[PDB]
């Protein structure tokens, strides 16, 4: 038996909010610390690591590991029939060819239950020891959000630049060109650097990772030369979503 | 015929032996107000079936019936 | 000539919202005792009962009765042109081939003035005549919209079973299935049931009767065993917008 | 070599979205007087005439007189990328064949820029002569907006009724037709300045163009005369105006 009952059904959803588009199918690797989630998206492009821990739950129970074969539109699909403080409680049992999620509206008073047919998927790992980062920004993730909607009314490709004096992202166009700044600082921003860096990513992708900013007011950037960019947010004590994309050579 | 809840309390009508339980539930919600849903009733140890007449199971006259409510 | 003088017009509007997606043209039967409305839709499925009694208007004036062949779409399109607390006003004049509907906003400053062309219609009636159910469940209506519109992502039809402590809804479908309770209180769901009933309705049509759900708060839903479900919105003091459906068998 | 300077930068994008529907490339002529812009739509239909004066401006500074090509489309995608909020800059070199727009947070840190690479103007002047008009209407636009789309929906054209006592716009097509009476007062306030009495018929089309320069003011002017194109005036204020041009039915 694997039950997890989590109070704010929201973060599910949103979750799923900020996947569906990124990624069709994958296996949620379910275990006694957590749940995780890694996948590369439908483009084999930017990795995606989604790291639940059994803490941040309230009702927590995993007795034989499973790994959950689904589509997370299907899934998201029926996270929609969820209202955003309904309790929400994911549970399937050992064999499993389906998931059942319940709802509970607070107060009570109304219970919905679904399932899901499942698919027999295998797994990712992706591990990634990772290390530190020459540089690293803590920002508002909407300020990042519409940082990358409006620049991506410029160019293809934006350019994050970073010294502890500001951090500044630029594109250009056959429109012409812009260049965003911000200069440090409850919110905005700080950074915390070895060494400045510059370097080059498709708008595309981090436009795709901003579909996750209804998670934390706050999104972490994470660079250093021929190291991919990790986008960083932060899930409630609970876990964190990352995006990891790699730089373009060229910046230039 | 009597009428006892299980409070221990029969209580007087008139039906006419053969006959139906339903219009007798009837009479027992004239004054004690209960709707024949919310009751049943059990004589000679056997619930009495919705339908059937009394001639079919023995019973004469002065017969304590006994008035059990269903479930809230 | 007839005349309604409505002071809430955005009722009117609000029917016709009810309509239009599922009625293309319908013939009002215009009498001393109200507007009234009865037909089968564009696909000769779901019948509507639409009733505003003359009592329910301000002011209503029905000098003889008569048949108005209308679009309803033509007609929702003009109300939307009426404020929300426009008093509407309808005129047709004694043989007249078209309808008036006056627009007056309140504070007496825009007064709008449209007229719509008619069209050669019948009447065609069909009265039920009415009956008693099995299952009465009174339930709010954005709660009802909200089920239908959910289970709809899940399948094409819905199960409703109604039995005396609750109601569930439920769907089945590729993606997987679902089930909502509702479970009475103890607004408020509210069941009255001589007996339990459980039957099986096409979801699109149910989502076109919730179209009907701002005109009021709480939904009636009244079917039993083998009869079509009745969805009745209550228009306030004034009178009623009812669906029938016929369940699927089995 | 000219900057100007706007707080309440918010105006500019306003001003770029009444516009951007209806005129592709334009040059906005800036002289030491303010900027100012003046064009007919793409279909030769519709006049357009804008002026920001230097007045409103909190910064003003304009050596030798401009003209610059533009295309408002790509424009306004630029000033969408400011805040409502924020306060913005224009600024051009002599030539100047790329204008620096600037974009400053009130929130002080956040602050972007921005270079558009302009085109080669053609030679464009009106004939505006600023005449006096029998009537002149004044109302709230929110109002004239709700007229418009509403019309719209009845008909292809909107005949305006103009008389001392208020005025009534009319519509029809194969539905049936419709009427709008409007009266005096009693923002705010619409008003009635007549001379002689005029009924003229528009293109609900070019007006409903018009109306998307709401966000603007209030309110609403439209002078009329017979025979001679409809003027409809969206007000900035304490900036100057922007107007709209359009030619009546014929007979």
């Amino acid at each position: 038996m694997f039950e997890a009952r989590l109070v704010q059904g929201s973060i599910l959803k949103k979750v799923l909010e900020a996947l569906k588009d990124l990624i069709n199918e994958a296996c949620w690797d379910i275990s006694s610390s957590g749940v995780n989630l890694q996948s590369m998206d439908s483009s084999h492009v930017s990795l995606v690591q989604l790291t639940l821990r059994s803490e941040g739950f309230d009702t927590y129970r995993c007795d034989r590991n499973l790994a959950m074969g689904v589509n997370l539109t299907s899934m998201s699909k029926i996270l929609k029939c969820a209202g955003n403080e309904d309790i929400i409680t994911l549970r399937a049992e050992d064999n499993a060819d389906t998931l059942a999620l319940v709802f509970e509206a607070p107060n009570q008073e109304k219970v919905s239950d679904y399932e899901m047919k499942l698919m027999d998927l295998d797994v990712e790992q992706l591990g990634i020891p990772e290390q530190e980062y020459s540089c690293v920004v803590k920002m508002p993730s909407g300020e990042f959000a519409r940082i990358c909607r409006d620049l991506s009314h410029i160019g293809d490709a934006v350019v994050i630049s970073c010294a502890k004096d500001g951090v500044k992202f630029s594109a250009s166009g056959e429109l012409g060109n812009g260049n965003i700044k911000l200069s440090q600082t409850e919110e905005a921003v700080t950074i915390e650097m070895n060494e400045p860096v510059q370097l080059t990513f498709a708008l595309r992708y981090l436009n795709f990772f901003t579909k996750a900013t209804p998670l934390s007011s706050t999104v972490t950037l994470s660079m250093s030369a021929d190291v991919p960019l990790v986008v960083e947010y932060k899930i409630a004590d609970m876990g964190h979503l990352k995006y990891y994309l790699a730089p373009k050579i060229e910046d230039e | 015929i009597f009428v006892k809840t299980l409070t221990g309390k029969t209580i007087t009508l008139e039906v006419e032996p053969s006959d139906t339980i339903e219009n007798v539930k009837a009479k027992i919600q004239d004054k004690e107000g209960i709707p024949p849903d919310q009751q049943r009733l059990i004589f000679a140890g056997k619930q009495l079936e919705d339908g059937r007449t009394l001639s079919d199971y023995n019973i004469q006259k002065e017969s304590t019936l006994h008035l059990v409510l269903r479930l809230r």
